[PDB]
């Protein structure tokens, strides 16, 4: 709202203004008009009321009020108006400004994009956050510093990335649709202000540079090569194939338009004395001591009693048992016990974690479960052993969470005291006890190894049988005993590393020694595979830091890109605040603008989550700082979000007993308002920056069928040649429900597509646009000419309509291609849904387009999330073909699974299936990435166990194949015809 | 006696099963819990044995040659049923000094069979349907507490800064008071040593027009910390209320789960399964 208590306050409101004086002036003013406004209609109404002979000119004075954040915030821009202000209460207070005006105005933009003010930060007393603020400045400094060192070209490159592949090389079935590797591209070139269009259509190679296509264009340097619609340029030297929109056109089959345009013209628009210990000298075994817990919300009659589950643990592994403290009533939780562990002091790793919760417990049978939960980091982030008394502030547990412990949710206390609070008293030996350095472990390591007493055929196999496991299959103890035993020889197999840091004892500085000392000169291993060592099963920080330093090698912007969702979730796992993949990512998210809007947008999704806040609000100040220019188009970004909310959120509340079109007439009154119309025209859509959203087509705006009021809205596209990409862009907004299953849904089948593609199978998906920007708050990609099967095919109480629509659509000889991309749509559909395991799909989530491209929508819960409430183990196959789909393959055909089509389909079904299947150690590891994500469909390795089990991996190629064609088979009733 | 028994007639044998099922199995179990199951057809080995030690899976994989089982080279044992039962009796230390362990809690397969007494197929088919519609209940009651739960929580958050926000407000009026009470007082005392009782009127008539919009403003402040009073009990309430159904949840799923594991054994038609359940 817009005014605590009320949504929108109307045309007429009262407002006390606080004069400097000692006065208070009770006023009238209209909610449309601006403080410069309001100021005229004060000082001219304080001449009635007395003292207004101390008071100056109305110049002098600045306004100053409370905001809904609880900020005395001050408003220098005077062109604001009552409405946007975000006030507590109409109420307004006129003084003098002071202190530095540059830095207070800065302050306030970046307290409005993160979406918390600047001075909640400054009032923290962790010196873990402090530091963090300015410590992570040096990244910062250093990013601009990249940015500004070419300039002015290295500034465009920032601003303008090329949007690039990752490698130039081109598939066969691409290069094969080329004329001889050539391709016939328009460069278009405004004329005047009578801005008449002129074009210049050349026929050059695929591999050409944009320097080399401008100096054929001038046939018939000093110049730049911009998209025509989009505000993306060719600015950086790659192949013209490279880029993904002359790729995209290549497949699509389109003319490739671009507009030439001056360099010059681009680059104008943009600018006590301590007594300090080592930990391996303390002589002593681990004990924690259970003071007591506060509180905790459990009815006294239902519950019998209620204890302090416990446990040390290395990431998800446990280090040792775990203690329990003694049982006691529910009405006084107290227990004042030392927990002794049966671990050496020495013996804990660098990222051990106290885990611990409160559990209520129900012929001696009981149900034991988590009331509260709580990590700590027996380690700070200067590597100090945690010592002495101390608070912890438990969390609520997750929805669905079963475990007693949570070892995969966030250390640190809970911000929010009105909570159950445990109290602990940890041992007191000096001031400070220290993790020893890198110099005293390898000592130790070549120490362990002197103390302890050639690379066989049959032991090299065995090496590669082990490293193609994926990640969830767990190695046995004789594999553990050999990869350890032949760690010196696992150098030459580098990925084997992740299976090899298994098999460590991590309770076991020997083991921990030796094993830095392999970490310190491992080769390194592509970015897809190093990925693998970021999720929460790898807490260590060497482990940790070499996959990042692969990254920073390896990984290219467009896989950066492409995998950001991933690695912003990877955060949460980080034990400390500061560390080098936080710093990796904004360095990158600071040099490449496309990849700063995103990792933005995917912190601002979260900051509604209070066991991220903190992190991922000091991330984005440090982002909001640094990133200069762009901040300025976030916050318009943002205002149109939080517009659209408020919209929204009276829908939903207080016309939820209304009319759809009485709805309409409220939502288009409001979005006719000035206010309404300056925040939602002119600003980059969040779904891709390159897209400019001009003026609103109001008149085509709707809300949608849902109770929870989606808003389907239509922007002009204000490029100036917007006729030949697209002349509108159209963006469904939704406020009810979380839309993060569907943007990593929607993730996966991109990349699943991008393998097939790579490996020669031209199965064309259509992964569109879907961006979480909040709590349950998203935007949706709308395709055009894409239509329901539900409308091709009326329902009521035929077969071959399917067919009859698309032969109309691609009459003539077209028609072949057309079914050829429905089959091949279909096939990559079909698989990608048997794997991903998601809702079951009915006429109204499958869609099709006119060329014949068909794709599916709404995926909502995925991995089987109703095999909970439903005990049966099989894997479903959700995207069955009926007979309506399989006459569009075969081609009118009555024995439609009996045909060469059908046939052809099935090869491209298996291909595909087999294609995932050798690329599931990626997804695997994409998913095991997400798992501290908040999702309920990713909250433990067991709901990830289901790609494994569709992708059937504890089994061989064949026979994973035979598993395939029986799911389909059994799915069928037979129509899926069996090999035999 | 025991070593000539079968080894599918063996409680803690359970065929071919997921490495998932005996993770659910051995989740929060003590030391020196096992149960053997099928090797990967991928991998090497025939069975795996799996088993507790320090609160993790410790997977011991069981190869075999020539009528020979073991856990690696020589094959010393007869049949898996002598290699466990030995491990039953004798320590793990033997094989290695790592896990000094026996096999002392079999995972049975006739677990369920204590658990569900009675016989028939079509009995057992009816209770699953009866438990399953219990858990179906149960859920959708604890969805609907959590709906609740996550909408009380945030509520309470914007209330909490709400208070921050009245009483910022509260300071910025009380200041704009020690800015009238300092400047007029001077003022007030030209007008009073003159005779302009006129401009006192009007001044201290605005002097408690500013006090009385404080006492309001306070009021406001004062009404709100009872709502949040109240809204902080119904999310401590309706916590109280999904803290008792949710040992229910897992008592209901696990029997169903067992139940279902009974009609799972004895295979039954998938189409019947999913008839029971819906
Ligand atoms: O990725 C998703 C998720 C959901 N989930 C529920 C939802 C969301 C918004 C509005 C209504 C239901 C819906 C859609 C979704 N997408 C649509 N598309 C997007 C692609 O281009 C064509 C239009 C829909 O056209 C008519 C209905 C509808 N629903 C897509």
């Amino acid at each position: 709202g817009e005014l605590w208590g009320i949504h929108l306050m109307p045309p007429r409101i009262l407002v006390e203004c606080l004069l400097p004086n000692g006065m208070i002036v009770t006023l009238e003013c209209l909610r449309e008009a601006t403080l410069i406004t309001i100021k005229h209609e004060l000082f001219k109404e304080a001449r009635k009321y007395p003292l207004h002979q101390l008071l100056q000119d109305e110049s002098s004075y600045i306004f100053v009020s409370v905001t809904q954040e609880a900020e005395r915030e001050e408003f220098f821009d005077e062109t604001r108006r009552l409405c946007d202000l975000r006030l507590f209460q109409p109420f307004l207070k006129v003084i003098e400004p002071v202190g530095n005006r540059e830095e207070k105005i800065l302050n306030r933009e970046i307290g409005f994009a993160i979406g918390m003010p600047v001075c909640e930060f400054d009032m923290v007393k962790d010196p873990e956050v402090q530091d963090f603020r300015r410590n992570i400045l040096n990244v910062c400094k250093e990013a601009v510093d990249l940015r500004d060192l070419n300039s002015p070209h290295s500034r465009a490159m920032y601003v303008y990335p090329p949007n690039v592949e990752s490698s130039p090389e081109l598939p066969k079935h691409i290069y094969n649709k080329l004329d001889k590797g050539q391709i016939i591209v328009v460069i278009w070139v405004i004329v005047s202000p009578n801005n008449d269009k002129q074009k210049y259509t050349l026929k050059i190679n695929h591999d050409c540079v944009p320097e080399q296509v401008i100096a054929e264009a001038i046939r018939k340097g000093k110049y730049i090569l911009k998209v025509c619609g989009c505000d993306e340029y060719f600015l950086e030297k790659y192949p013209l194939s490279q880029y993904k929109y002359i790729r995209s056109c290549i497949m699509l089959g389109r003319m490739p338009n671009l507009m030439l345009m001056a360099k010059e013209s681009l680059y104008s628009q943009l600018p006590g004395e301590t007594s300090t210990k080592s930990l391996w000298v303390i002589n002593s075994a681990l004990r924690i001591k259970i003071l007591c817990a506060t509180y905790v919300n459990v009815n006294i009659r239902d519950i019998d009693k209620i204890y302090v589950r416990t446990g040390i643990y290395h990431g998800g592994e446990p280090l040792c048992d775990n203690v329990n403290t003694q049982r006691v009533p529910c009405s006084n939780p107290r227990w004042n016990e030392w927990l002794n562990y049966d671990i050496y002091i020495p013996d804990l790793p660098r990222a051990a974690r106290l885990c611990l919760s409160i559990c209520s417990v129900k012929g001696a049978k009981e149900e034991h479960c988590p009331l509260a939960w709580g990590n700590i980091n027996l380690f700070d982030y200067t590597d100090t052993l945690v010592s002495g008394k101390m608070a912890l502030n438990l969390w609520p547990v997750p929805h669905g969470l079963e475990d007693l412990l949570n070892p995969i949710g966030v250390t640190g206390s809970n911000p929010n005291k009105e909570t159950p609070c445990l109290e602990l008293e940890f041992d007191w030996f000096s001031s400070v006890v220290k993790f020893p350095d890198m110099s005293v472990i390898e000592e130790h390591a070549n120490w362990s190894v002197s103390r302890e007493a050639e690379l066989r055929e049959n032991d090299k196999e065995q090496l590669k049988a082990i490293s193609t496991r994926d990640p969830l299959s767990e190695i046995t103890e004789q594999e553990k005993d050999f990869l350890w035993s032949h760690r010196h020889y696992c150098v030459t197999i580098p990925e084997i590393l992740p299976k090899l840091l298994l098999s460590v004892k991590w309770n076991s500085r020997d083991e921990v020694a030796q094993m830095y000392c392999l970490v310190k000169d491992w080769p390194p291993i592509k970015p897809e595979q190093a990925m693998e060592l970021l999720d929460c099963n790898y807490p260590d920080p060497m482990v940790r830091g070499f996959a990042v330093r692969c990254l920073e090698k390896y990984l290219t912007d467009d896989k950066l890109s492409q995998y950001l969702i991933q690695l912003v979730q990877v955060l949460k796992y980080e034990q400390y605040l500061d560390n080098l993949l936080v710093r990796f990512l904004l360095k990158k998210a600071l040099t490449n603008q496309r990849i700063g809007h995103f990792f933005f947008w995917h912190l601002k999704s979260e900051m509604h989550n209070k066991t991220v806040s903190q992190r991922f609000g000091l991330l984005l100040e440090s982002y909001c700082r640094a990133c200069g220019m762009y901040l300025k188009h976030l916050n318009r970004q943002v205002e149109a979000m939080e517009k659209l909310i408020n919209l929204t959120d009276i829908l939903k509340q207080e016309k939820k007993d209304e009319t759809q079109k009485v709805q309409m007439k409220f939502l288009v009154e409001q979005m006719r308002r000035p206010d309404f119309m300056d925040a939602l025209q002119g600003f980059l859509s969040p779904l891709n920056p390159a897209h400019q959203l001009g003026n609103l087509r109001l008149e085509e705006c709707r809300i949608m069928s849902s109770a929870k009021r989606p808003l389907w809205l239509n922007w002009e596209n204000p490029d100036i040649m917007s006729e030949l990409l697209f002349q509108n862009n159209e963006i469904i907004f939704k406020n009810g429900d979380d839309l993060r299953q569907d943007m990593l849904t929607l993730q996966i089948i991109r990349i699943m597509e991008n393998i097939w593609q790579n490996q020669g199978l031209d199965l064309r998906m259509l992964p569109y646009g879907c961006l979480s920007i909040g709590d349950c708050v998203g935007l949706i990609e709308v395709v055009r000419n894409s239509h329901t099967i539900m409308q091709i095919q009326c329902k009521g109480g035929n077969s071959h309509t399917l067919h009859q629509w698309l032969k109309d659509k691609n009459k003539g000889e077209i028609y072949d291609a057309a079914i050829d991309l429905f089959t091949r749509s279909c096939a990559g559909y079909c698989v990608a849904t048997f794997i991903l395991g998601i809702g079951d799909r009915h006429n109204s989530n499958i869609m099709v387009k006119d060329d014949g491209q068909l794709f599916h929508i709404d995926f909502g819960h995925f991995l089987d999330h109703k095999k909970k409430k439903f005990g049966y183990k099989r894997e479903r196959v959700p995207f069955v073909l009926t007979q309506d789909f399989l006459i569009v393959i075969s081609k009118g055909a009555q024995e439609c699974t009996k045909t060469r089509e059908f046939e052809r389909f099935q090869e491209m079904c298996y291909k595909a299936y087999l294609a995932i299947r050798q690329h599931a150690n990626l997804f695997i590891n994409l998913f095991s990435m997400m798992l501290g994500s908040g999702m309920p469909e990713l909250q433990s390795f067991d709901d990830i166990a289901y790609i494994r089990k569709t992708l059937a991996l504890d089994k061989t190629e064949q026979e994973a194949l035979e598993y395939f064609m029986k799911q389909m088979n059994d799915a069928h009733h037979g129509g899926w015809t069996t090999k035999m | 006696m025991n070593n000539n028994m079968s080894l599918q007639d063996a409680e803690w044998y359970w065929g071919d099963i997921s490495r998932e099922e005996v993770n659910e199995k051995l989740r929060d179990t003590a030391d020196g819990t096992f149960l053997v199951r099928d090797a990967s057809t991928k991998m090497h080995g025939d069975y795996t044995l799996t088993l507790r030690k320090g609160g993790n899976n410790k997977l011991i994989k069981i190869f075999h040659r020539d009528g020979k089982y073991g856990f690696s080279d020589p094959l010393t044992f007869s049949s898996v049923v002598e290699l466990i039962n030995h491990y039953r009796n004798e320590s793990l230390a033997q094989y290695n000094p790592k896990l000094d362990v026996k096999l002392l809690y079999p995972v049975s397969k006739y677990q369920q069979d204590q658990v569900v007494k009675e016989d028939n197929i079509e009995a057992v088919g009816k209770k699953l349907h009866e438990y399953n519609t219990q858990f179906q209940e149960k859920s959708r009651e604890y969805d609907r507490l959590y709906e609740e739960y996550t909408r009380t929580s945030q509520e309470i958050q914007m209330k909490r800064t709400a208070i921050e926000a009245f009483n910022e407000t509260i300071k910025i009026f009380e200041e704009q008071c020690q800015t009238q009470e300092r400047y007029s007082k001077e003022y007030i005392e030209k007008f009073k040593r003159e005779g302009n009782e006129k401009e006192i009127q009007r001044i201290m008539h605005n002097y408690d027009k500013l006090k009385s919009r404080i006492s309001e403003i306070i009021d406001s402040r004062r009404r709100l910390e009872e709502d949040l009073k109240k809204q902080a009990a119904e999310y401590r309430e309706i916590d109280k209320r999904m803290n008792s159904i949710k040992p229910d949840l897992i008592q209901l799923r696990k029997t169903r789960d067992q139940y279902l594991m009974w009609l799972t054994q004895k295979g039954v038609r998938q189409k019947k399964l999913n008839e029971w359940l819906g």
